């Protein structure tokens, strides 16, 4: 769903008005939860979060 | 005296700011019950 969603979506040339900007997006990686503690990284769960 | 989570570890801290258990990272903690004396009627 993602892929396509990012896909589809064309990003055309940006003028202010040579200089021009053009970006794009390549392949979309999505990574499991962890919880950024301030000592290291740790397992997220769901009733971790239920309870913070 | 309080419990940690999946850590088995006495936190006992009374500070506003320390929420979090010593020698872990998780900061859920778990009140432990004294020994009183309570009356139920049966
Ligand atoms: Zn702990």
């Amino acid at each position: 769903g993602l892929q396509n969603v990012f896909q589809s979506f064309g990003e055309m040339l940006v003028e202010p008005s040579w200089r021009y900007a053009t970006v794009k997006f390549g392949e979309v990686t999505v990574e499991k939860p962890t919880f950024f503690s301030d000592d290291k990284e740790l397992e997220f769960l769901p009733w971790h979060a239920r309870l913070q | 005296t309080y419990v940690c989570g999946d850590c088995g570890q006495e936190n006992t801290l009374k500070s506003g700011d320390v929420i979090q258990c010593r020698e872990c990272g998780y900061r859920i903690l778990y009140k432990k019950r004294t020994r009183r004396v309570v009356q139920y009627e049966a």
